């Protein structure tokens, strides 16, 4: 009983998929130094 | 006259081209017509109007305008769309204009010919590509120290109640979340690039493909 | 005396509209800004 | 849920007047990333002082 509204629950996800693609380049590097 | 009917559908345009609406099918001439004519018949917006009429190359010449009518027809903008919530630059919609000088020139017929273009219009940019980007970045970065960091309780929080959980499932279940993704996600970030535009970085979509052939592995690795 | 009633007005007005339209969950607005709300009704 | 989640989550973000929030934010969500693609994973928790970028130019 929260009031979980629809629309921004789409907001709630958006940002993940962008942080995941983050996280690639993350992991890159950190096993593979900078260059 | 319905100048009330006229207008509602005539917001729809501008709407999507200032901001990349979700919704689709928006094209059609009557649509633009029937906003030219609300902008002539709206005394308010008739310097809207005068400006965007300006559509010829050869004579580019957007007026200058003070400060104070520049705020002014933005206040008037932002109303009329009853989004004041935000503010977008001027230039957006200038860029906008230009799109529409891209239009007008064109006599596309029957064939859908969507533009499909990503806006090209601005001035005065330098050619501009990663190259130019890294080595400005570093210098900008460098110069400031990060602002700050305390610890919060940090340390790996973790789930609670599968059952609680259930509740907000249920409440989750029944939405378009398959078609979520496109509904807003997606095409916002594609969108977003406008920002190459700016300082006339070219953009190619040619590695932002990558997506695709990157989604391929999962399936491979089953 | 010292009240800034218009600010006062705009939020409530804000609050009423989506609290008696939208009949939704009000995680934007706060106790000090239903305080206010009665506040600008008695003096109004 | 176990975060002082602040719903407003765009407004939040939207403020400017704080940023310890948008930090713990930011790496709490990239702690669920990891954990996600690992099961058994963790960051030393000492201290990451961290940036806000505020404009194309940066």
């Amino acid at each position: 009983d929260f009031s979980i509204t629809e629309v921004e629950a789409t907001q709630y996800l958006t940002l993940l998929l962008t942080v995941e693609h983050a996280y690639l380049h993350y992991y890159i590097f950190k096993n593979y130094g900078v260059f | 006259i319905n100048m009330r009917r006229y207008r509602n559908a005539a917001r729809k345009l501008i709407h999507h081209y200032s901001l990349n609406s979700t919704s689709s099918t928006e094209y059609k001439i009557s649509d633009v017509v029937m906003t030219m004519i609300f902008l002539l018949r709206s005394e308010k917006y008739h310097s809207l109007f005068k400006l965007l009429e300006t559509t010829f190359d050869d004579y580019t010449c957007r007026p200058q305008m003070t400060q104070v009518q520049t705020d002014t027809l933005l206040d008037a903008v932002r109303s009329l769309l009853e989004m004041p919530s935000t503010t977008i630059d001027l230039t957006t919609v200038d860029i906008m204009r230009s799109s529409f000088a891209r239009c007008f020139n064109s006599p596309i017929m029957r064939y859908a010919k969507i533009v499909l273009l990503q806006n090209v219009a601005l001035q005065r940019d330098k050619r501009t590509t990663l190259e130019e980007l890294l080595i400005e970045r570093g210098e900008k970065i460098q110069m400031l120290q990060p602002q700050q960091y305390i610890n919060s309780g940090t340390e790996i929080p973790f789930c609670d109640d599968a059952e609680f959980l259930n509740r907000l499932l249920k409440h989750i279940d029944p939405y378009p979340l398959s078609r979520m993704y496109y509904n807003a996600a997606n095409t916002m970030f594609y969108t977003t690039m406008e920002n190459y535009a700016v300082s006339n970085c070219k953009f190619n979509i040619e590695d932002y493909n990558n997506i695709f052939k990157v989604m391929e592995n999962i399936r491979k690795h089953s | 005396e010292l009240i800034n009633m218009r600010r006062y007005r705009n939020a409530a007005r804000k609050l009423i509209h989506h609290y008696s339209l939208n009949s939704t969950s009000s995680t934007e607005y706060k106790i000090s800004d239903v305080v206010m709300t009665m506040i600008f009704l008695l003096r109004s | 849920s176990t975060l002082e989640m602040t719903q407003p989550l765009l407004e939040i973000f939207r403020n400017k007047a704080d940023t310890r929030q948008i930090a713990a934010v930011v790496f709490s969500t990239l702690a669920f990333i990891h954990n996600r693609f690992h099961p058994l994973v963790t960051n030393f928790t000492n201290k990451m002082e961290f940036v806000v970028t505020e404009t194309n130019d940066t």
